[PDB]
DNA sequence: GCCAGCTAGGATATCACAATCCCGGTGCCGAGGCCGCTCAATTGGTCGTAGACAGCTCTAGCACCGCTTAAACGCACGTACGGATTCCGTACGTGCGTTTAAGCGGTGCTAGAGCTGTCTACGACCAATTGAGCGGCCTCGGCACCGGGATTGTGATATCCTAGCTGGCCAA
DNA sequence: TTGGCCAGCTAGGATATCACAATCCCGGTGCCGAGGCCGCTCAATTGGTCGTAGACAGCTCTAGCACCGCTTAAACGCACGTACGGAATCCGTACGTGCGTTTAAGCGGTGCTAGAGCTGTCTACGACCAATTGAGCGGCCTCGGCACCGGGATTGTGATATCCTAGCTGGC
């Protein structure tokens, strides 16, 4: 029994994104904006977890800790801080 | 439980109170100080590395690490910092 | 004795100077280096922690809150511009308005 | 007569209300699936850390939010006080982001 | 269709618009009306419709810029 | 006489531009400019032949990227001239001031 | 040596002509060209100064080409086809 | 013999070795390492030469010309997506023209 | 004179034959192409050298040398160039 | 057929309110503070080795001169695109009102990650050899520049076609 | 007589016409960058050592996963409505296009220097080995700032009422 998740992309709602845009300083948006958006997400992450993924493996792990994902950013350009 | 952080955490808390001997923290900000300073860190050592490779040295010295400090550090930065590394070197010396 | 205290100083040079050894930078270390290294962790923690205490008792808080942080590194340029692709948890984003969003008058 | 506010007002009210806050904006729940979805093509059965999906919402939105405002002045160049997807490749591919 | 006046006084007619009809309302109002009009020379042919009205004394003017004669409302003459 | 349109002989000189990849610069200018934003730096300074030919094609190679972009920006707006204001527009996205 | 002034205006009026065209910017505006001559002088700016860091560390005073590409790839602007 | 022919290959696995040994990178240094990275580096060079020569002949030279090095690139997202903050000298630019420029019809 | 400046130039230049065994070239693209593959070499060394501290190794190997360049190079490249290190890994220790 | 009151609208001054800010108290927990272990630090003697100094030459950086044309510079000029206006249409905000499913707290399962101990496959060290790769010289065959004709593509024109104009013809 | 029907003018727009020069394609040449060749050599190539970093086997427990019941509240759908975006028009100008005059940088060519890379010499200092100890880390306890809640002040927003004043219809 393993579980094999579908179409979740629509899991980020309307007022997802609005309050996300919001936060942009943006007030007036197209109903047309969504749909991209969600795809705008998903290639990103798509980006990303690739490289985690491989560095989780890379240690014959298959649990990801955060570190496999703050350097999978950080390979980017896109250091983020906190975590490690 | 065998195992060790090894962070830089009393040596960042110890620093906030000679400037703000009354301010708290969160440990959020605790751990994002220490990645911060483990980034600056190793930043400078790439830079340096790379320099005396380029200078076909084999040593890491004290000069060719305050130009590359006065590298990355961008405007009045890179001024104050070797100001006070040049001081600390210098009383160092005093033995 | 430590050096740290024959340095006046707060980062523990010999530890840096380990991690320089492990660091697999150079074969050779020379020792002055490490002091200068850490003179400048130093004066980098110096800015940003004061800096953001100065944000912090601005909205009145007795400790450090990662907001102040933000906003902190956010109002300086030589710090925001050493800082791009930096992106920090729960530091949200600075206040900015745009001109024209405004109500006419 | 019930009271009206006109339009752009409870725009700009929230606009500050959360260009203040600080939390995470996106419920975790369908995030997390997301990512277990799009994991799954790459490698099956794969384990999460709970603090590794924090960050990486934490990332993504930082990043949504960076293209937001960019897309913003996009749309203000345009004379125009709406987003439409136009500005939002606009602004992706002057960041140069191949796509 | 018949020539351009006819169609501008008819508009005016069909058009209890207290300041009249705009220029613009003018040039919609005729696109609206007939599908012969030849699209190519709506602009010119109305302006010197207009024109024509106006010194001719068909067209009067509730509102209007000076220098813009040509940019306004117009109103039949009764 | 004879007499060409606007923009027609600029769409010639485009492809002829687009198709070489020579220096678009006259040298001694540059090397002029060089010499003195040098000087600020530090007096009496001196460069190889190679050095400035570097700096040229960079700069040109930069500044051509950032006019494409500055293109972009107008077709966006509605727009075949190129203003500050797209410059400023475009340097911002990049992210450089 | 002498020292030299205002050759911002060496990069010649025709000369950001040229670069429009490689651009593939069909018409302008007269304001951009000192906006150029801007933009291109804060540019070297911030590639000399390290490139000048650079000959100094070693205890030069005459500039190769290879600090020049140093510089650069450090800026994220790599350049091919000088030295190495 | 060269372990080259032992490898079948065109680059000296022996002096990328002794570069990864005063390359600064690590202590120690596995054997099929040195191999594995020449063949990468072997089939890099043959896009790259290849793909170089595919437009050579286009405008027929027989010999390459770095026109052909940048177009090479320019028309492949797999190289060029790769190769982003490259720039090249005497490379020029790939020919692209936006519709809208064109006269309208 | 007594100098050398041991390029890759016989290399690749030996390389351009068997797949266009009737071409030229030019000197400055020559260059290039050395200033290429010394770029490509440094990266995938700094990337694996990274990995494997994080790895706490101390050894440099063909498996994270392979994960590395799965991670640099970008699509059908990461399948090809693996296969080819694979089969060139292979037949050298068939001696 | 001509003047006053009606009336409508528009600008301005005024009120209501509900959303936001501010306050005091509560409790809550995360930050702070003390105690016990140790290993990762200091400390001392060594060698050898990268690096500082010192001197040379000769290579490339540099000043300078004459010449040229090719590129730059200043000027008319107009046209084609920018910018300001309006306006009409609607895709948008926005404010009900319901529902679910996200959160949340808890539990039970487990496995997979991690730490422990073992052996050993293999990788640096080192001396010795060579042939492969550097560079220096020459030759030559590809190519940049020169000059001339051909094609396309562009800009202007004359014509064709058309719709509207204006006057002539006929019935009311 | 005169307004409607007609018929030919009329002007303009669309359209095909023709004229030129820009580039392209062709040759032709000397020019030079690539290439072949030879000579020198130093990193590669072998073999043996020896050590050790990683590979494997063997556990345990932590954290992840899955299941389960509340509890909303955030989301969805829907009605309503207006202010923004498209569109279209119109006017002004400024920049492309050409011309005619200037000049200054490439170029090429030469004399000139100093400073860079080379050799050769001396040495200080850091990697290394082993001993020693206390500062750092975790573990535990704690309590004081804060988030929450609740309960007043403020105000920016939307509505409102006043006023004025300008164009229409009743009266004299």
């Amino acid at each position: 029994h393993r579980k094999v998740l579908r179409d979740n992309i629509q899991g980020i709602t309307k007022p997802a994104i609005r309050r996300l845009a919001r936060r942009g300083g943006v007030k007036r948006i197209s109903g047309l904006i969504y749909e991209e958006t969600r795809g705008v997400l998903k290639v990103f992450l798509e980006n990303v977890i690739r490289d985690a993924v491989t560095y989780t493996e890379h240690a014959k792990r298959k649990t990801v800790t955060a570190m496999d994902v703050v350097y999978a950013l950080k390979r980017q350009g896109r250091t983020l801080y906190g975590f490690g | 439980r065998k195992s060790r952080k090894e962070s830089y955490a009393i040596y960042v808390y110890k620093v906030l109170k000679q400037v703000h001997p009354d301010t708290g923290i969160s440990s959020k900000a605790m751990s994002i100080m220490n990645s911060f300073v483990n980034d600056v860190f190793e930043r400078i050592a790439g830079e340096a590395s790379r320099l005396a490779h380029y200078n076909k040295r084999s040593t890491i010295t004290s000069r060719e690490i305050q130009t590359a400090v006065r590298l990355l550090l961008p405007g009045e930065l890179a001024k104050h910092a070797v100001s006070e590394g040049t001081k600390a070197v210098t009383k160092y010396t005093s033995a | 004795a430590s050096r740290s205290a024959k340095a006046g100083l707060q980062f523990p040079v010999g530890r840096i100077h380990r991690l320089l050894r492990k660091g697999n930078y150079a074969v050779r270390i020379g020792s002055g280096s490490a002091i200068y290294l850490a003179a400048t962790l130093e004066y980098l923690c110096a800015e940003v922690l004061e800096l953001a205490g100065n944000a912090a008792r601005d909205n009145k808080k007795l400790r450090i809150m990662p907001r102040h942080i933000q906003l902190a590194v956010r109002n300086d340029d030589e710090l925001a511009k050493l800082f791009e692709g930096v992106t920090i948890a729960d530091g949200g984003v600075l206040p900015n308005i745009q001109s024209a969003l405004l109500p006419k008058k | 007569k019930p009271h009206r506010y006109r339009p752009g007002t409870v725009a700009l009210r929230e606009i500050r209300r959360y260009q203040k806050s600080t939390e995470l904006l996106i419920r975790k729940l369908p995030f997390q699936r997301l990512v277990r979805e799009i994991a799954q093509d790459f490698k099956t059965d794969l384990r999460f850390q709970s603090s590794a999906v924090m960050a990486l919402q934490e990332a993504s939105e930082a990043y949504l939010v960076g293209l937001f405002e960019d897309t913003n002045l996009c749309a203000i160049h345009a004379k125009r006080v709406t987003i439409m997807p136009k500005d939002i490749q606009l602004a992706r591919r002057i960041r140069g982001e191949r796509a | 269709h018949p020539p351009t006046l006819s169609m501008v006084v008819e508009v005016l007619k069909k058009n209890t618009e207290r300041k009249g009809t705009s220029v613009q309302a003018i040039r919609t109002r005729i696109l609206s009306a007939h599908p012969t009009v030849d699209p190519l020379r709506l602009k010119f042919l109305l302006r010197t419709a207009l024109n024509k009205g106006l010194e001719k004394g068909i067209l009067i003017r509730p509102l209007n810029s000076s220098a813009t004669g040509a940019t306004g409302r117009f109103k039949l003459a009764k």
